[PDB]
């Protein structure tokens, strides 16, 4: 209903933290892919939970949570990756004991650039201090702004967009600012999705080579392209 | 199937 | 420079209309037009000001990062008034039906017209064209705080443009959110049609122009 | 060939 009230539906929303476990090697080409891959099936799984409590989510079409889901999956992982990597310069904190360094990237063909992008977009936000009910705010936008349901979807969008505005008035800066931090948050959501595709290639990519392991669900979700 | 099952069977 | 002055600067750098001067010919058509826009995309960026006070290899990057999406942008303000209708040019104007002549294209046709439609619906002003148009140059993958500060400028007289609207403080907050959130839009429709090119170059299919190949090789 | 350097840098 409120804007305060979608906030505090997202937060409880939030998915738990996965745990995947360093390998005891040193990593390899194989050992990285896998514990990458295993995190990204697992938080799957987490994230279309997560789509359902997002008010009015299930009262889409069937076939737009679906086109939503498949559309913005790699975006909202790294979304998540970001906000987990915020608190912790040079790190990208993609599980509390899988914390990678830039360097570890070497370990993979093409992975190193992957991890640039994810850290300097990272680097932006922590510049722009995003606080945790703005990420809140834009991990649902990304959702719902991945593209009768199409009404109703429309709808769903300006409520989270609304629930944002009011996040960021409730920090007092003149109206001018608001306008000009919103605007800053949103020019980032390009360089998120530029991020999805070129991880979303290199994954296609990898499973080409033989490399990928079998997850259904991460399968079938980078099946839909 | 499975985004399907777990969107509507969960 | 007043944002109201920043947007006349931006007025006043708008390339002119292009024309072709007349299956493969619609594609040897758009890649031709590609070319043509490109040439005078160079002179529209040269007249932002501060553009020219970047280093040679930003400006570089830039323009090679974001052409597609440049391109497309103004696909869209061209086509606003004209639903169904994508005005590429004048002398190239196509629907869907044509679309279909070629593999792959519908699916990119099908972006640009849904996303040309959600401009038609917010009721894109020219005054905010000409900023987000900027803004998507500006916003593609020292020098570094002199783009910083270029970027903010463009964004301030956007707000302000919205501000002119004379609507409420939240609906202009929320104007300024619709707006912006079409950019993923864009560089989506931009990702595909770039994509399309580079598989219709590898094919040696259509003449990949020279300031055209040498665009589309920088991806 | 190099006509994006080319273009930018003169009129
Ligand atoms: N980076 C990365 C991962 C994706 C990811 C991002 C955020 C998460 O919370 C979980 C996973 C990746 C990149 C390339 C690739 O070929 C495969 C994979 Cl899994
Ligand atoms: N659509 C399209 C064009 C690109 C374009 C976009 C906007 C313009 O104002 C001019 C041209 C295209 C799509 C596939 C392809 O293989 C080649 C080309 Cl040129």
């Amino acid at each position: 209903l409120s804007p305060e009230q979608l906030v505090l539906t997202l937060l409880e929303a939030e998915p738990p933290h996965v745990l995947i476990s360093r390998p005891s090697a040193p990593f390899t080409e194989a050992s990285m892919m896998m514990s990458l891959t295993k995190l990204a099936d697992k938080e799957l799984v987490h994230m279309i939970s997560w789509a359902k409590k997002i008010p009015g989510f299930v009262e889409l079409s069937l076939f737009d949570q679906v086109r939503l889901l498949e559309s913005s999956w790699m975006e909202v992982l790294m979304m998540g990756l970001m906000w987990r990597s915020i608190d912790h310069p040079g790190k990208l904190i993609f599980a509390p004991d899988l914390v990678l360094d830039r360097d570890e990237g070497k370990s993979v063909e093409g992975i190193l650039e992957i991890f640039d992008m994810l850290l300097a977009t990272t680097s932006r936000f922590r510049e722009l201090k995003l606080q945790h009910k703005e990420y809140l705010c834009v991990k649902a936008m990304i959702l719902l702004n991945s593209s009768d349901s199409s009404r109703k979807l429309a709808h769903l969008l300006n409520a989270v967009t609304d629930a944002l505005v009011w996040v960021i008035a409730k920090s007092g800066i003149s109206s001018q600012q608001q306008s000009m931090r919103l605007a800053n948050l949103l020019m980032l959501l390009s360089h998120v999705r530029h991020a999805s595709n070129k991880g979303m290639e290199h994954l296609l990519n990898m499973k080409s080579k033989n490399v990928v392991p079998v997850y259904d669900l991460l399968l079938e979700m980078l099946n839909a392209h | 199937h499975k985004l399907v099952q777990l969107l509507t069977t969960t």
